[PDB]
RNA sequence: CAGAAGUGUGCAGC
RNA sequence: UGGGGUAUCGCCAAGGGAAGGCACCGGAUUCUGAUUCCGGCAUCCGAGGUUCGAAUCCUCGUACCCCAGCCA
RNA sequence: AAGGCGGCCCCCUGGACGAAGACUGACGCUCAGGUGCGAAAGCGUGGGGAGCAAACAGGAUUAGAUACCCUGGUAGUCCACGCCGUAAACGAUGUCGACUUGGAGGUUGUGCCCUUGAGGCGUGGCUUCCGGAGCUAACGCGUUAAGUCGACCGCCUGGGGAGUACGGCCGCAAGGUUAAAACUCAAAUGAAUUGACGGGGGCCCGCACAAGCGGUGGAGCAUGUGGUUUAAUUCGAUGCAA
């Protein structure tokens, strides 16, 4: 919008482990609206991976999380006769959407039989500094870096 | 356009007496003004140009 | 290989390229680098950031004669004309003296016609 | 930095 | 006859423990584009000798240019 | 005088203006024909040639690109002595003289006043910008008139054809100058007004873009249309807005 800035619209934090950011998580892992079949499955990659990880749930979750969250992104900006990519500080906010953006569609495209352990092994990967969403987050930092001479 | 830098000078500080030097005997002005040939014509419009919008 | 104490850093920058060279204070050139050389090509080729690069590897070419203190001379109407000289202090060098050395003709010859773009 | 062309011919509002 | 080159990624080009560009492909960028950036499978003219291992050293086989030879 | 004239020094040389007188005594103004000067490009002969750059060559760009951009590059640009004689050679405004409210500045003389200054008040030359009466189709001009008058000269008579043809003069040439007719149309034109438009400027909106999510274009089928077919495949809707 042009006119407007927009307040941010009131979430409620995850119901088992009282976590917004798991609430985060389980709304872009929602398809449909099926909110409780997310929540089931997130539930169990989250166990199954405490397990495996002798970790508490939302701890896994978070130092696997802080693997992927991007330092910096390029931006597209205009000049009189030409457009740059330029790098720019992504802020907290937009770090945490896009980290669980990554790990949750590179699980989704995983072969694995059930979107519950793909996604657990998306999360074990990340957690271990590897695979998919952690290249995502590498090679956007490449660029960044590719394109330091215009910022 | 020199400076000598004195003890105890910070660096930024020379560099900021360094710019403003530059700046106030106007060597880039006249740098980028001989880079391409002007028709005595074009100086002249351009002077009156000038003066002509010298005006309160 | 021979000690020199001190020498003169020449940047000359144009609007296509910088060029550093290091040289003792006799003018016998010690080592060199340019933005183009450091990897940049086209629009970035002529950035501050190409400029303090090639700073930053005509620091590190020296460094055999264990230079300490320097004056700079500048050159040109380019970008980087400055920050070739943030890096420079950065690598250490004592900056003594600055100095532009950009040419000015008293009228003179007669430059080319202007770009009709 | 690149970006060309647009067939002929008409009528009310006093 | 002798000497020296050349035959390595689809094309152009580096290497006693297979790189770069140009293509092609995926992604980022653009009003379309063109232009830029990240990622990608990648491949030593040939037989043998050496050796843990030679695009690589050592003989030979092959093919084509330069210079110098050649009185059935 | 116009074209024009820009580092410093010397030699030769033209004009302008101010103060105070003295002198001559209408000796003045304009000017057909004529004569001289006249940017740049160009021409002749002999030099010089750094930089720049018609022509030309290569690379790009593009549908093409005999261009714009890039790398080179010859005449030319410079000098001496001749020729050419044209320019938006413009203030698009002929020369000369008189008269008519003002204001702010620039530049260059000169007088008076305690000269006290970086000061006050007067009087000439040239020049920039506003604006009054008046004038003008309007825009605008406005004591440097496009205002009110006088003298003389040059020029115009609808748009094309045409500043062309033919003839004359001039020129080494390029060409310059003087200058028609047949024919053809009912307009061509100036200033300003209201819109619209601009790859002009400023400001501001909309799922317009951006940030996201889910789709269409691929498969089968439903349904509408185009085309074809038929005896008939009834008619209408046809960018967005069928
Ligand atoms: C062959 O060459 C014989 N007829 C002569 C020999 C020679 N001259 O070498
Ligand atoms: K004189
Ligand atoms: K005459
Ligand atoms: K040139
Ligand atoms: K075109
Ligand atoms: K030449
Ligand atoms: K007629
Ligand atoms: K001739
Ligand atoms: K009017
Ligand atoms: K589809
Ligand atoms: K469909
Ligand atoms: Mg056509
Ligand atoms: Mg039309
Ligand atoms: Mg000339
Ligand atoms: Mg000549
Ligand atoms: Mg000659
Ligand atoms: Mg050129
Ligand atoms: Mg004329
Ligand atoms: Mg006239
Ligand atoms: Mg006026
Ligand atoms: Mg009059
Ligand atoms: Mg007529
Ligand atoms: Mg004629
Ligand atoms: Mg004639
Ligand atoms: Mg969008
Ligand atoms: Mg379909
Ligand atoms: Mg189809």
């Amino acid at each position: 919008p042009r006119r407007r800035v927009i307040g941010q619209r009131k979430i409620l934090p995850d119901p088992k482990f009282g976590s917004e950011l798991l609430a985060k998580f389980v709304n872009i892992l929602m398809v449909d609206g099926k909110k409780s079949t997310a929540e089931s499955i997130v539930y169990s990659a989250l166990e199954t991976l405490a397990q495996r990880s002798g970790k508490s749930e939302l701890e896994a979750f978070e130092v696997a999380l802080e693997n992927v969250r991007p330092t910096v992104e390029v931006k597209s900006r205009r000049v009189g006769g030409s457009t740059y990519q330029v790098p720019v500080e992504v802020r907290p906010v937009r770090r945490n959407a896009l980290a669980m953006r990554w790990i949750v569609e590179a699980a989704r495209k995983r072969g694995d039989k059930s979107m519950a352990l793909r996604l657990a092994n998306e999360l074990s990967d990340a957690a271990e500094n590897k695979g998919t969403a952690v290249k995502k987050r590498e090679d956007v930092h490449r660029m960044a870096e590719a394109n330091k001479a215009f910022a | 356009p020199v400076i000598k830098v004195r003890e105890n000078e910070p660096f930024d500080v020379a560099l900021r007496r360094f710019k403003r030097s530059c700046e106030k005997a106007g060597v880039l002005a006249e740098v980028r003004r001989r880079e391409f040939y002007e028709k005595p014509t074009t100086e002249r419009k351009r002077a009156k140009a000038s003066a002509v919008k010298r005006h309160a | 290989r021979k000690q020199v104490s001190d020498g003169v850093a020449h940047i000359h920058a144009s609007f296509n390229n910088t060029i550093v060279t290091i040289t003792d204070r006799q003018g016998n050139a010690l080592g060199w680098a340019t933005a183009g050389g450091s990897g940049f090509r086209g629009s970035r080729k002529s950035t501050p950031f190409a400029a303090q690069v090639a700073a930053e590897r005509c620091a590190d070419a020296v460094k055999e004669y264990g230079i300490k203190n320097l004056e700079v001379m500048v050159k040109g109407p380019g970008p980087g004309r400055e920050s070739t000289i943030r890096a420079l202090n950065a690598a250490g060098f004592r900056i003594t003296n600055i100095t532009d050395v950009t040419p000015i003709p008293h009228n003179g010859c007669r430059p080319p016609k202007k770009r009709r773009v």
